[PDB]
RNA sequence: AAUUGAAGAGUUUGAUCAUGGCUCAGAUUGAACGCUGGCGGCAGGCCUAACACAUGCAAGUCGAACGGUAACAGGAAGAAGCUUGCUUCUUUGCUGACGAGUGGCGGACGGGUGAGUAAUGUCUGGGAAACUGCCUGAUGGAGGGGGAUAACUACUGGAAACGGUAGCUAAUACCGCAUAACGUCGCAAGACCAAAGAGGGGGACCUUCGGGCCUCUUGCCAUCGGAUGUGCCCAGAUGGGAUUAGCUAGUAGGUGGGGUAACGGCUCACCUAGGCGACGAUCCCUAGCUGGUCUGAGAGGAUGACCAGCCACACUGGAACUGAGACACGGUCCAGACUCCUACGGGAGGCAGCAGUGGGGAAUAUUGCACAAUGGGCGCAAGCCUGAUGCAGCCAUGCCGCGUG
RNA sequence: CCCGCAGAAGAAGCACCGGCUAACUCCGUGCCAGCAGCCGCGGUAAUACGGAGGGUGCAAGCGUUAAUCGGAAUUACUGGGC
């Protein structure tokens, strides 16, 4: 299946091991689910401050 | 199986060849009763049944045939051998 | 709980060069230790091919071969020969304390007993020496002696000398206890009647290397001043002399023997115990505090200081699973405590725990300081990590990893096994830190790297026995370039749709010209010299846009085009037909034409080459890398080699690290980066056709 | 007495059951293979899980003859059929795991060894 | 006092009303993931592969059934180094006790799982032809004989698993004989059926001085009851499909034999030619059922983890033997797939018991402590066994408390 | 469970703030980058994207996903239509 990647930016390419999260994207007929950012090899969105529980970004040092 | 109480095992196999073997007769005895009313022989028959009567009792109390099998077949045995004999 | 000998430990690694017998001697050791074996190589495949390709590791117990000792545990690591898994002997010496470096006695020293000299160097470890095989042909102790003098720069001391050689190899001779041991027949070892020394060397055994009591005076002045005074020192206080500049690796005490003949391998033992460090005879670990910064993290090798340890090596058994080998600097870990693992900031909670005990893998309930034993069932510690006490958190050393010099691309054979070849070489990778895999970012393709040839020969053929995917192997792909060579003048550009719909129609002239190398991010240049105004400033950014969507993939062979330049100069438009899309299309058609009579070339990629090489051989290796198509640009002379520089394409430095080592005995680090595209020769270019 | 043709049964697993010589290894002109030569192979039936599948090419050892084998004093064993056990292409050795039916003394190699550790017989 | 509670919103249009789908607020979860994370109480925790399994544990117990001595201990049908009433050696099973063996009872409970089963089950309500260990009420019996055999001993084969020959021995093991009704067959007259001893103590009388003998406590046999358990029968309910319409030879009934604890085509021979189905047979697909759980105002819809009842299964197919009870989860036999041991001739094993590994997966835990309690097996008891159970460890998985002033 | 000891000492995150929906501004961006359960935001003054300040809701959890019923009288026996 074809599946969204959200947020500015990621890594995943040709080989990368994804978890697949559910939720369409009604621009895109056809895509019905979400790559889940921040799961096993797809990394968090760099430099987010904001709703960082979605897009796997971890909190930056307190 | 390394449970040691597989005993049981040789145990009640004593047991079957005991249980075999007068289960065996009882029931050669039996026959010898029914051949008898095949044959016709109306004395041989009440003959046989007064020798097989002992033993299907004794192994109904020694609990290898029980009870209402022993009677079951002295019940018809005898229905038969006074039914034209 | 309570414990038992402690401080009577003898943390020791076998490790040389291949054959050697760093393994048969190993077996030796576990038969006389184990009196009243377990062969060191239990690897299906490193019994295959005979070869040790892990290091293994076992404890026994040596009370001394005379009876003479109160009972010290060893704990003994045969590491591999070879290069390839030389991570199996960074790991194997920076955890552990003592060393037994072994030597053929027909092979001098050898490329590999360098290496791992500079291993056990590189982390200051105390070591001894043990001189295999003097029952072979060519057989000569005092040779090899003197080659760790003359090519390893070190300061050997013969602890003893050599009855005979080769087949007439029939004992040794102690030169402190001054009597010539004898072996016997049978019983393999065991037995000795200690006879002294033959008439033949009596010479030669009135020297000891005279500074062997030199060399033990040299421990302190007025442990020698005596000896200036003529004073025969005791026993006693020699060995604890030259133990103490063992331990302060000023001296490598030389022993000698034949594991096969078992004439040997014995009173090399209790020359570990005599002269190899405990683990208190140490320097207490280093390292750091978490987030704050240093302070050596000490910790002095005591039972009763926090907890601290680092997780070398990592495997995975069918029955028990995840086992992970740590050795335990300070403190103590009962089954149950909750360790942490401070470079990865998550806690584990240690369970059962194992040793490999000669030939048991014996169960613990306790482990001690100063001892090494795996884990079982610890989640995610990879190698490398530190072990410590959750309220006295600190980062310790981490050896280092030796950082791959060969690639290779893998495709699964299967296409099915796609996904499987994936799984497996992750967990290889977890296990292997001196492997590498990952994707090519063009030209998708799943890219491994090992230490060299056979390194990568194993782990592929380990995935065939562990995890079932066999796959077949090539040459990594190569991301050609497009470029132009001429300046080509004003070329023209043209839509003009009237079909049956938008009007639409743009119109355009420009010049394409090749760039130098420059500005870091475009390669790319547009320049906006158009008239007063032929074409509005609106659509100005559209022509840009139309050209830019032609370099992603030029008219050569598909890839990239870099390093063009263009310039608007002149064009035309409807008051209202034209539009941002007329002129895109224009721009596209503009592009081609101009860019075929633009004499166009094909790019290839090149790096900076660094060979670093010894003075005997920068002939070969100079030439080779002219061979492949290099050109080369300085030679400094760096102390000891001569590091070589040079420029070399990419798609021919492929399998270097194997033929340089071929070149250089296997004396020859490299190194390479990205550093610039430049034209492709001809037969190669039209070769690069897809 | 086995040459190229001849259906072979199979003495393993490995999931052949019927299978084919394509080639008398060993020699050039050899005319048979037999007692316990190798000889190259075409599975023709295949079961459906199994190691291997039909129409793959290997080895194997012939392991029962009909023709039987002698060796010394002049007895004579004679099998009812002809069976083989698969080899690997590169290495010989099984790529079966268990051995069916009787086999006999001659096959005391050293890459044969683990055939007479399991089958039942001779 | 105790099933007393029903809410709407966004979105088609320039706007409108209707129609109608999509969408949202709630409750819930054996959840997972991302970011985050202090404690406690109670509870929950492989939903996927009924996939394959290393290791240890999950079933024994009685010397008050018997012969008995391998180890322990004591005493000694008595003995050194002298450490003369304080030791460590040899004997003697004497006593305590106890490895192996016979014997008895248990291993059919306890625990696990959901594969199979759409009605061979489950549920509800009835029914008649049945057996039922230990526990219990009543009535009497418990006499007198015989042949064996493990263990053992002597040869002897194996690498191991396992044994092989010959000879010897005990009993509550085994078989006759007697005894024989309120038992069984039989209208009756009549025929016929069983069993076991063992412990604690003891006045006399006494004997081969073993105990007879006396007493108390148990156990043995028979018959009829009680209790509990189990088997069997009927009606109704308990999924979807007609893009399944026909189905049926032991088939439907009968007669007579046989058979079971028992009724019965349960089985067999013959005679009848029936029996089932549009109220869905047949054949496909899916599925453990229930108490209940979740939701809902209700009727409904969804669901069958955890607790309790019922059923089924125990590596796959199959079979019986022992037994009150099984066609047996840690029993036997055959066969198959598979794994393991071997000194190559031959052997062994089945975690869906607890913990645990690999594998699969988005995901589900310790190779823990203890029989102290409740309960289960054996035992007169003391006690032994008990991964049932009682606790702890792991996880914010849920609930409820409390803190971070 | 009680009794003593020291000192605020060792202990706060997560989603949202265009309408539905409790909570609004500046900056960056310029049909790009992106958001999005539904309608829909973004082409130079964006409370809708991203950062900040501020606010709102929850709190040792908070969100997202998956799932059953509800709203759905949208299979209507209760309780619908042609
Ligand atoms: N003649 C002789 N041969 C010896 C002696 N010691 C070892 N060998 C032989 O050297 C060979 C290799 O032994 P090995 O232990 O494998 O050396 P190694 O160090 O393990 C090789 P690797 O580097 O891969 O580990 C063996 O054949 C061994 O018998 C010796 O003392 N004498
Ligand atoms: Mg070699
Ligand atoms: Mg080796
Ligand atoms: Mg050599
Ligand atoms: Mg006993
Ligand atoms: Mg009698
Ligand atoms: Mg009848
Ligand atoms: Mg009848
Ligand atoms: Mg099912
Ligand atoms: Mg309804
Ligand atoms: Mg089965
Ligand atoms: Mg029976
Ligand atoms: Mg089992
Ligand atoms: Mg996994
Ligand atoms: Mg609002
Ligand atoms: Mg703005
Ligand atoms: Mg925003
Ligand atoms: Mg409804
Ligand atoms: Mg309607």
């Amino acid at each position: 299946v074809t599946s969204y990647i959200g947020g500015e930016g990621h890594n995943l390419q040709e080989h990368s091991v994804i978890l697949i999260r559910g939720g369409r994207v009604k621009d895109l007929p056809g895509v019905r689910y979400h790559t889940v950012r921040g799961a096993l090899d797809c990394s968090g969105v760099k430099d987010r401050k904001q709703a960082r529980s979605k897009y796997g970004v971890k909190r930056p040092k307190a | 199986n390394i449970k040691s109480a597989k005993k049981r095992a040789i145990q009640s196999e004593k047991a079957r060849k005991h249980n075999a073997s007068r289960r065996s007769m009882m029931r050669t005895f039996i026959k010898k009763v029914y051949a008898a009313i095949e044959a016709g022989d109306k004395a041989a028959a009440q003959k046989a049944f007064n020798e097989m009567q002992p033993i299907v009792d004794r192994q109904a109390a020694k609990g290898l045939i029980h009870k209402n099998k022993a009677a079951r077949h002295k019940a018809n045995l005898t229905a038969q051998i006074n039914k034209l004999a | 709980a309570r414990t038992t000998p402690i401080a009577r430990y003898r943390n020791i690694g076998i490790s040389a060069h291949i054959d050697a017998g760093k393994t048969t001697t190993t077996e030796r050791i576990l038969f006389y230790t184990g009196v009243n074996a377990a062969t060191m190589d239990w690897m299906e495949q490193e019994q295959e091919r005979g070869i040790t390709i892990t290091s293994a590791a076992t404890t026994a117990f040596w009370s001394g071969m005379a009876k003479q000792y109160e009972p010290h545990r060893i704990n003994i690591i045969d590491t591999p020969g070879h290069v390839d898994f030389t991570i199996e002997v960074e790991r194997s010496m920076r955890v552990l304390d003592g060393a037994v470096m072994v030597y053929c006695a027909v092979g001098g020293v050898q490329p590999q007993s360098e290496t791992v000299w500079r291993q056990a160097n590189k982390y200051k470890v105390p070591r001894i020496a043990f001189v295999n095989k003097m029952d072979r042909m060519g057989a000569n102790f005092l040779k090899v002696v003197n080659q760790i003098k003359t090519r390893l720069g070190a300061n050997p001391v013969p602890l003893q000398l050599a009855i005979g050689a080769e087949e007439h190899f029939t004992g040794v001779v102690d030169l402190v206890k001054m009597k010539a041991i004898n072996w016997n027949d049978a019983d393999q070892g065991v037995t000795f009647e200690y006879e002294d020394i033959p008439a033949d060397m009596v010479e030669l055994a009135n020297e000891w290397h005279q500074n062997l009591i030199e060399s033990a005076a040299e421990a302190s002045e007025e442990l020698m001043e005596k000896y200036l005074g003529g004073e025969e020192l005791t026993e006693a206080e020699i060995k604890g002399a030259l133990r103490q500049r063992v331990l302060n690796n000023e001296i490598i005490l030389v022993t000698c023997g034949s594991a096969f003949k078992n004439k040997g391998v014995q009173a090399m033992l209790d020359a570990v115990i005599d002269y190899l460090p405990s683990p208190v005879d140490v320097p207490a670990i280093n390292g750091i505090l978490d987030d704050g910064k240093d302070t050596p993290a000490e910790r002095h090798a005591s039972d009763d200081e926090p907890f601290s340890a680092l997780a070398f090596k990592i495997a995975t058994d069918p029955f028990v699973g995840n086992l992970t080998f740590f050795r335990v600097y300070s403190g103590v870990v009962n089954s149950g405590d909750t360790v942490l693992n401070s470079v990865k900031a998550a806690r584990e909670r240690f369970g059962r725990i194992v040793q490999m005990h000669a030939n048991k893998r014996e169960e613990i309930k306790e482990v001690r300081a100063g001892d090494i034993a795996a884990a079982i069932g610890l989640k995610d510690v990879t190698t490398g990590d530190t072990l410590c006490d959750p309220d006295a958190p600190i980062i310790l050393e981490r050896m280092e990893f030796p950082e791959p010099v060969i690639s290779i691309a893998v495709e699964p054979k299967t296409k099915a096994d796609q996904e499987k070849m994936g799984l497996a070489l992750g967990r290889l990778a977890k296990e292997d830190p001196s492997f590498r895999v990952w994707t090519d970012e063009e030209s998708n393709q799943t890219i491994i790297a090992g230490m060299g040839e056979l390194h990568l020969d194993i782990i592929v053929d380990r995935m065939k026995r562990e995890f079932n995917v066999e796959a077949n192997v090539g040459k990594p792909q190569v991301a050609y370039r497009e470029t132009i060579r001429q300046k080509v003048t004003d070329v023209e550009g043209k839509h003009a749709k009237q079909s049956g719909g938008r009007g639409q129609y743009g119109h355009v002239v420009i010049d394409m010209y090749p760039l130098e190398p420059g500005s870091n991010p475009k390669g790319y240049e547009f320049i906006n010299d158009i008239k007063g105004g032929v074409i509005p400033g609106e659509y100005i950014p559209a022509v840009d846009k139309g050209i830019q969507e032609q370099l992603k993939a030029g008219p050569l062979a598909g890839y990239p085009v870099v390093d063009m330049g263009i310039r608007l100069h002149f064009g035309s438009y409807h008051d209202v037909d034209s539009s941002e899309l007329a002129f895109k299309l224009a721009a596209s058609i503009a592009f081609k034409e101009g860019f075929k009579k633009a004499k166009p070339v094909l790019l290839e990629p090149i790096m900076k080459v660094e060979v670093e090489t010894p003075e005997e051989n920068t002939g070969d290796v100079i030439g080779d890398l002219s061979r492949r198509r290099g050109m080369l640009k300085g030679q400094e002379s760096e102390v000891t080699g001569v590091k070589i520089h040079a420029e070399v394409p990419l798609s021919e430095m492929f399998g270097y690290a194997t033929q340089l080592r071929s070149l250089t005995k296997g004396r020859a680090s490299y190194t390479m980066e990205f550093l610039k595209y430049d034209e492709a020769p001809s037969n190669v270019a039209q070769a690069v056709i897809e | 007495m086995i040459q190229e043709q001849t259906m072979l049964n199979v003495a393993d697993n490995s999931g052949a059951r019927r299978v084919m010589c394509i080639k008398v290894l060993g020699g050039s002109h050899r005319r048979y293979a037999g007692v316990g030569d190798i000889i190259k192979i075409t599975i023709k039936e295949a079961i459906p899980r199994g190691k291997v599948k039909k129409g793959d090419v290997l080895k194997a050892v012939v392991v029962r003859t009909k023709k039987g084998v002698r060796r010394p004093d002049g007895s004579v064993i004679r099998f009812d059929g002809n069976a083989c056990v698969l080899l690997n292409n590169n290495s010989e050795q099984p790529i079966g795991t268990r051995i069916f039916g009787p086999v006999t003394r001659e096959l005391r190699s050293e890459k044969f060894m683990k055939i007479i550790s399991l089958a039942p017989e001779v």
